[PDB]
């Protein structure tokens, strides 16, 4: 006999488009949920972060 | 060389009085085992000879009046013949056995109001209330019931008999004989109850049972 | 011996439960150069019938290539099997069905195909079961289901009618409240609330109407309906790890295995 | 487990030239034993091959 219950709170299925912590994706089109590495080869090492 | 085992031919089984000799035998096939109850359906101790045979039974009810004179005999009863009756639980042990050897525990109870006065004697006489003296009933295992002092006496006696055991289906003579004589007369005033009730309880002690028999 | 018996022979245990794991594994050869003495035997002796059989030279089967063991009860009957189905036809009605283990009750008013087979393999059942109900049909229908133990007052079984009980009596037994638009399924335990030790399936007489049922599930619906739409419920039973099974029994014959 | 003994089936008896093979045999039942005479009724040596 399992005992696992949660209460469904407010703001049910609401899209928050204001920050990355709520706009990041839940699933992925990519095979094997894969990730991509860094390749600063043809960009001369000039990378913008700010 | 391998040995091929076979079934055993001769064996003796039974439970302590039935003996079965078999020319063609086989081993017993048992499933499971004996289990205890962690949640018991009955919390008393289980039944045995002690809780069925050694237990008080009401055997007689008399009544002591103001019209009974001195040395009048209120109760004259055979103790062992009255316990040999279908209405008591000890019958289920005695109906199937033949001989027995036992001790007797007697308890005699009365209930006077404290406006009454008088006395009784309750002696255990073995065998026969013979030609002996009524005034010497304090030689036997006895008890005195006084309306001022007490209302319960209790007596414990061993097995006293001319043979080694007692035969219920065809007895020789009664083992014990309880008598209850008027030791001092019952006197009342105007309006007081002219009676008092009496009850005799009896039970076996150290009950031995021999020779279980089919015929009753 | 406690009971006072005596014997010159040896009494051995017959038909010990679970003698072998039903997966291919290793706990050279099985039979070999030595002559098979287990080919010839006597079946009337329970001691000689426990001898391991061999007649031909063999070798070990190896190991299987799937992890689970399908020959266990807690994995076979962990799969949820069909119990009953029924439809509603009007408003504010109440339906009541018991979970009866008895083989006398034929389906639709009894255990169907696989559950009728399983609960007649053994004698005694003790423990909690595992009910899943599935809603098919209408929407915006509010329903309530509760559980009544055996020996207490409840409406008539297998009959859809108005409820003669009050809301104070229904919600005191513990109830769930659902809506057919949001969930479509309820996976609910069933507690072991009985006054007796265990329930049995293979009984007759007045022991069949007392010691077979262990519980009783009933469902009441409201807000049904609008003009033309059906509403169907279907029930499914699974078994848990808290449940126990005792004393294996001869299985049902090929004419008692019935279905819906 | 107790063993119930039974009577022996095969046995060979006799006195040095008669041989009896028995399929159904039983043990011998003997009473008493050989006794000497403290007051002898004959004082010569007993008969044998040498004295005859």
């Amino acid at each position: 006999m399992m005992r696992n219950e949660t209460r469904v709170s407010t703001t049910e299925n609401v899209v928050n488009l204001s920050n990355y912590e709520d706009a990041r994706a839940k699933m992925s089109f990519a095979l094997d949920q894969e990730d991509w590495k860094s390749d600063p080869s043809q960009g001369g090492g000039i990378k913008i972060t700010h | 060389e391998q040995m091929i085992q076979s079934v055993d031919r001769t064996a003796v089984t039974g439970a302590s009085y039935f003996t079965s000799v078999d020319q063609s035998s086989v081993h017993t096939a048992e499933v499971g085992s004996h289990q205890i109850e962690p949640l018991k359906t009955s919390v008393d101790k289980p039944g045995s000879k002690k809780t069925q045979g050694e237990k008080f039974f009401l055997i007689h009810s008399a009544r002591w009046l103001t019209t009974h004179a001195l040395f009048h005999e209120v109760a004259k009863l055979d103790v062992v013949k009255l316990l040999y009756n279908e209405q008591f639980a000890v019958q289920g042990l005695l109906r199937y056995h033949t001989y027995a050897r036992f001790g007797i525990e007697i308890q005699v109870q009365i209930n006077p109001t404290p406006f009454q006065q008088g006395g009784l004697i309750c002696a255990m006489v073995p065998g026969d209330q013979s030609y002996g003296s009524i005034a010497s009933l304090t030689v036997y295992p006895h008890g005195l019931l006084n309306c001022n002092i007490n209302n319960v006496v209790r007596i414990k006696v061993p097995f006293i008999y001319t043979r080694g055991a007692y035969h219920f289906k065809d007895p020789q003579y009664p083992v014990w004989e309880l008598t209850i004589r008027v030791w001092s007369e019952l006197n009342i005033g105007t309006g007081t109850s002219a009676y008092t009730s009496l009850n005799v309880l009896a039970r076996f002690t150290d009950l031995e049972l021999h020779g279980l028999t089919p015929l009753s | 011996d406690d009971s006072g018996g005596f014997s010159t022979t040896v009494s051995t245990e017959q038909n010990v439960p679970d003698p072998q794991v039903g997966i291919t594994t290793m706990r050279m050869d099985v039979s070999g150069v030595q002559a098979p003495v287990g080919a010839i035997t006597t079946i009337e002796d329970p001691v000689l019938a426990k001898k391991v059989p061999e007649t031909f030279p063999e070798l070990k089967p190896g190991e299987s290539r799937h992890t689970s063991d399908h020959m266990s009860i807690y994995k076979f009957m962990g799969r949820s099997h069909f119990l009953c189905t029924f439809t509603f036809n009007s408003n504010n009605k109440e339906y009541t069905f018991p979970i009866t283990l008895s083989s006398t009750s034929n389906p639709p008013h009894g255990l169907p195909s696989t559950l009728r087979w399983f609960f007649n393999l053994f004698q005694l059942y003790r423990g909690p079961l595992d009910l899943t109900i599935i809603i098919t049909g209408a929407t915006d229908v509010d329903g309530m289901a509760w559980f009544t133990p055996v020996g207490l007052a409840v409406d008539t079984p297998w009959v859809e009618k108005e409820s003669a009980l009050q809301i104070d009596y229904k919600t005191a037994l513990g109830a769930v409240r659902f809506n057919t638009r949001r969930t479509g399924n309820i996976q609910i335990r069933l507690p072991w609330y009985s006054y007796l030790y265990a329930v049995s399936g293979a009984l007759d007489g007045l022991g069949d109407k007392t010691d077979s049922t262990f519980g009783l599930v009933s469902i009441q619906i409201a807000n049904y309906n609008h003009s033309d739409e059906y509403l169907s419920f279907s029930c499914y039973l699974s078994v848990t790890e808290q449940s126990e099974f005792y004393f294996p029994r001869a299985p049902l014959n090929s004419n008692a295995m019935l279905s819906t």
